[PDB]
């Protein structure tokens, strides 16, 4: 998922603007639907729910729009128990005996001839929360007569999640909006970017609910399994839950017990802009790096940022630099609509001519043992406009190419935390070989295809409604990818089809400014409202976006009255 | 315990 | 006393839902979910109860990915009894304003709205329509479906190993 | 996988016919290669192998032809082991301590990341074979401090397979064919069925490498976790392994120790027919019955039949009664090439009638509390001519809605062993709501599909190759299809494509006689011969099947030399 | 001596391998069966000396279905270097007649001659022809699939389960 | 021990 929030020193007009895009699934439960709510006095908000939720989680009124992205912050940890011996459903805390709550449950289910079987399991709670088999993370983890594994997720006992999105649907302003997230601390899983009617700073928070653990806790209680497995858990507490001082804990201004206190969340408020494309909250701004947050929220500069995080922070940077190619040097919601979907690939406008320059001369190679013929794929890669555009030739050899190489001594100019959009980079002269056999089996691979080296990408990566392909734009993040499409089609079988389950992408759409005259946004939902290939919603907005045509969504009542499509009808039942 | 056994599970949400 | 909501929809179907109060924007907010997304909707609620496997078969994957990723069926069950108790349902729900708890007693009722019009007739949903868990849903079912939104970064990860443990 | 062998009454000529019809992989290394291999002085054998085997495993020569299908028989059982105390990796005998053997394996492994890394693991062996994990069996069965499970496979220390296919491919006779396949008592999971130049009778065998246990061990050899486990691996010995009581037994004609010996394994000479479609061998003829086997190689006479294998002998006795519709009564090469193609479906045969007439008056319903309009399925279903020809017209609705049907309570006459083909029968009128449902699914599901309910079956079942759709026939084994053309792709994802990896399906087929003149053998691989889209033999041979036109396979050599499209080129190298 | 094979390929592309002695027709069975096949077999030769996870990554499932099924890389890499050992490959090839042992020796020399022509250039097995694992074999990997083929009834069915057999 | 966790194996060949 993506976000910004550009502030009113960006956009030079009197009101910021929200882009949200959050990557998601396009079908099943957790698929977002859009709808406006209008409750007479009471609220009056539009954007998504996931399918069976009743207010909107990413969207705006006439005074806030925000959205959210997946945060690096972990949000359970694990207990391991010291089983009272020969009674392995129980457990020590500070040397006395501890029962496990059993539910014995039955579940019906059907058998292949049609009959039904009951099937039943007894299942255990401990104080810390579900028995949990760790058994698959690793064999010595499994429950034996000395040692069981509990599993906490903050959010099993956090009830405010709801309810903060409620009032946020009613918020009359950006000020109000950061009071609710701060007195709700609830936001289970998502960092949040807000920008406000009237306000000139755009808004960023990691603020919601974070298991609370010390540094010094972290190496008392830290179990030696949990030692051995935490590098595959990075963050995550695996604490030992015979001891009370390993507790999650609690801080003077923890709204929900063993949580993180508000006052050490991060967040930040920014005149230019904000954004978040799923690394940790360290750069929320990279001029106004942030540190010193618990380590649970994820690193703060020991880490090397995505090539998706590099790419969406050296968009804005350039943009407001106005080096991007767009006219001006501000961040409108015109040019915001343009630019989100401009699907330039990182990956390729950094690395592709020192790739290029290393392994194309000559272009008849021995890789393995074998003649491989690279001169097509070497020359209709330095042809590409390093962009997966409709019409962009060769993308899509990049991305079965890039997707292959090792990374290991790959670039010869480390991460650097002063500069984390431009490092690591500097392609490394000895990884020739390496890459040369990438290349090879990238031939390969879209050679099996039946597409060409040289094919444009919408003829690769399509969307098909009505016996139609529609052609996409865009891409996967490992790539460098802002703009994202993300087939989990190998390209083998049909091309990069996002007909089946894609891998998470770009889902609803919105960008949305505050001019005089009221709220205004332009949204896509990519996949369109109706699951059902009949209803004219199944196919009707993946047609606007395959041709890059913002809906401008309608929201006062003369809006929504006034539309080409508008029509009307009442429901009405006994409560 | 033998570190080559582990087998991480999927951390990220949407991931 | 009456739910009554008033549903307007524009280019692409986007519904605008218009009501004098929060039960009744629920109302009409479930009947145009179930609407559009019957066949996903009605899916997922067996998902949240643990009925998938009465219906489905036990040893099937879901049939959609999400949060939850795509665990057997009767794991899937018995992590959504287990995780998603009576007692959860009830502690969620007894932290609610009372606003919220009408809009979902309101949205499941609109949701149901639409169910009875499904098995009546129509050309839509074809795929599902006359399915036996198509089927009316209740307050609580939101609820769980509500709360399981909240676990996707800590429980929904591990469905299967939580309904797997079990003592030696 | 079907197989008939007709002998002289059925055929009415000097020498039986052959029909070999394995159903089997259409991909990876398992699938079947069509070769012949002319080795001077030594063998003329023309058939297919496994790729990378170098006999033919099913095929003919100038005096027997042969197939196999996978048999009942049961090859391996497990051992739980008692567990010396403080050794885990030790078990008793009889009391005495045995050390399993260990190997320490460290295999290579390639990371996300494209780096290598070693992983290592010590695995072990007793005396019966490997050590398994069964706790994915049942959690119960977890190797602990006192019990551990090994699993013997008699083919583990089988080392004659490969030598007696290439004995059979050497054969000069029916007569030398049976006593290699009684001499080397080594075929490993296979029925048998030959043929042979100048014999009055066909040849069916389950005589290979099977275990050999009394009933008295079962009885007294089961352990509890034995017991418990047993109805998921039936007929599977579970053996207490610390009692060499327990060992599988060695008869006086055994050929390897453990195993069953020659005269207590089946067979069975007929001078109309044997035919085997993956039931045991109890009806290998069903005018005679075999029994008394052993009780692992399955049950005879207390088990219903396949609808495939009701359908299989259905065909073969009504070719031999003269009343399929083939010209005359007799089981010759040229008929019975069209007879096994002809994809008549035993379910629609024998119950479509009667579902419809309870079903289909009203075709309104109301199935799960909802209408629903069934008269054009009703309509086409009794229109359709029960078969899956590629003009057959609601085929696959019949599949989408017969795969559905509840068997529980289906049928109000039970499985007869004195009517084995016909019984169990009668639709129960109490199955018309169960009935009703399922049709309505199928309804749905062909809905979602595409297709018109009265799609040619050609058109929804197919192989794709140079980009053509080449029409199919036949079906799947569990709505009694003979025929076997069985997708594993959902109805609702493209029809029943064959371009993935289908089910067990029509590869290799073979009917092979002996006229005076010579062998003669016609043939499909319905595959194709090679793998790679490039070659010209990756789709001519299934444009073939499409089309039903079988291949006569040269085997002279003047029938090589004078073949339309022969070509030579010899092939040399020093060692 | 030399290999020496006629082969002759009517419609179909039917190869009918014509030659003096077993390691001849050997030399000319493998030639043809990698001729039309490479890729397919290549990658076979990966399970059966247990070294996919090496080229392919250890978590990656076998690219075809089989008589072993779909099991992780890893896992069949263990069961195939545990059950199908060099001790099984020994015992097995001392059981044999001398003549099939000289075929499955041609057989391994003649696959081994079209991985050098693959290797050298052409327009046939585009999908792998310049892959590292297509690579010559040995006649005891030969044996290894020629083993492999008789545990279909009970060792393959339970690969997963025997790589992962351990004690406590 | 629980028959409400045995997991049946494939043991058809094909
Ligand atoms: O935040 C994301 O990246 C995905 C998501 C965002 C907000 C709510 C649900 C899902
Ligand atoms: O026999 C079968 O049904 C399948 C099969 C494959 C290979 C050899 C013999 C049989």
């Amino acid at each position: 998922s993506n976000m910004y929030g550009f502030g009113t020193a960006a956009t030079g007009e009197g009101s910021g603007v929200l882009f949200g895009n959050p990557h998601w699934y396009w079908k099943g439960p957790d698929r977002f639907y859009q709808a406006q709510l209008t409750i007479d006095g009471e609220a009056n908000v539009s954007g998504v729910s996931f399918l069976g939720l009743p207010v909107i989680q990413i969207g705006f009124n006439d005074s806030v729009a925000w959205s959210h992205t997946v945060s690096t912050a972990r949000r359970f940890g694990f207990f391991q128990l010291s089983l009272v011996q020969g009674e392995p459903t129980s457990y020590l805390r500070d040397g006395v005996p501890v029962k496990m709550k059993p539910a014995t449950i039955t579940v019906p289910s059907r058998n292949a001839d049609g009959s039904v079987s009951d099937v039943t399991r007894t299942l255990y709670h401990s104080e810390f929360g579900p028995l949990v088999n760790l058994a698959g993370l690793n064999p010595a983890l499994a429950w034996s007569q000395g040692t069981a594994f509990a599993i906490r997720d903050i959010n099993g006992e956090n009830f405010r999640t709801l309810r903060t999105w409620m009032r946020w649907n009613q918020a009359k302003s950006l000020d109000e909006f950061i009071a609710i997230q701060k007195e709700e601390a609830s936001i289970p899983w998502v960092n949040t970017v807000a920008v406000g009617r009237g306000s000139a700073k755009a808004w960023y928070a990691d603020i919601g609910a974070v298991p609370n653990v010390s540094p010094a806790q972290t190496a008392a209680c830290t179990t030696p399994f949990g030692m051995a497995v935490g590098q595959a858990l990075p963050n995550v507490p695996f604490f030992d839950g015979s001891r009370s001082e390993c507790d999650w804990l609690t801080d003077a201004d923890s709204v929900q017990k063993g949580a993180v206190g508000v006052s050490r969340m991060p967040s930040l408020q920014r005149d230019d802009y904000v954004g978040n494309m799923n690394d940790s909250y360290w750069l929320a701004n990279v001029h106004a790096p942030l540190t010193g947050y618990p380590a649970i929220f994820g690193p703060a500069g020991t880490s090397a940022q995505t090539l998706r995080t590099r790419m969406g922070h050296t968009m804005a940077l350039e943009r407001l630099a106005g080096t991007d190619g767009y006219a001006g040097n501000k961040a409108t919601s015109a040019v915001v609509r343009e630019m989100v979907l401009g699907s330039r690939v990182f990956s390729a406008e950094r690395f592709k001519d020192e790739v290029l320059d290393l392994i194309c001369t000559p272009a008849q190679w021995t890789v393995n043992g074998a003649a491989v013929d690279a001169a097509q794929a070497c020359a209709v890669l330095a042809a590409w406009d390093n962009r997966g555009r409709k019409d962009s030739r060769g993308s899509h050899l990049w991305d079965e190419f890039w997707s292959r190489v090792p990374t290991a001594s790959l670039f010869t100019v480390p991460f650097s935390a002063a500069d984390p959009l431009n490092t690591p980079r500097g392609i490394n002269a000895a990884a020739a070989d390496a890459l040369r056999q990438a290349m090879a089996t990238a031939i390969a691979r879209v050679g099996q295809s039946g597409y060409a080296l040289d094919a444009p990408r919408g003829e690769v990566l399509y969307a098909t409604r009505g016996g139609t392909r529609l052609p996409l734009y865009g891409g996967c993040g490992a790539m460098g990818y802002f703009t994202i499409t993300c087939s989990e089609n190998d390209i083998t079988q049909g091309g990069y089809s996002m007909d089946g389950q894609p891998n998470a992408s770009n889902s609803y759409m919105q960008v949305v400014s505050f001019p005089a005259s009221g709220v205004q946004a332009h949204t896509f939902l990519t996949f369109s409202l109706s699951d059902d290939p009949a209803s004219p919603h199944h196919g009707d907005y993946t047609k606007a976006y395959s041709a890059g045509q913002w809906l401008r969504v309608p929201f006062t009542e003369a809006e929504i009255t006034g539309n080409a499509d508008y029509r009307t009808a009442t429901v009405k039942e006994l409560e | 315990f033998e570190p080559g056994r582990t087998r991480a599970p999927s951390l990220q949400v949407g991931g | 006393s009456t739910y009554s909501a008033e549903i307007r929809r524009t280019t692409m179907g986007v519904p605008h839902i218009k009501a004098g109060n929060w039960g009744s924007a629920g109302y009409g907010f479930g009947y145009v979910q179930a609407q559009d997304n019957l066949c996903t909707m009605a899916d997922s609620f067996l998902t949240y109860r643990g009925e998938r496997s009465r219906h489905l078969g036990g040893s099937a994957q879901l049939v959609y990915n999400s949060t939850l990723g795509r665990p057997r069926n009767i794991d899937s069950d018995f992590f959504h009894r287990h995780v998603i108790s009576d007692e959860a349902v009830d502690r969620t729900m007894a932290a609610q304003p009372a606003k919220l708890l009408q809009m979902v007693e309101g949205f499941a009722a609109g949701y149901n709205r639409y169910v009875r019009e499904a098995k009546a007739g129509g050309s839509a949903h074809a795929a599902c329509r006359s399915e036996a868990w198509v089927q009316p849903i209740t307050a609580r079912d939101v609820w769980r479906r509500i709360y399981a939104a909240n676990l996707a970064g800590g429980y929904s990860n591990f469905a299967e190993a939580i309904a797997n443990a079990q003592p030696p």
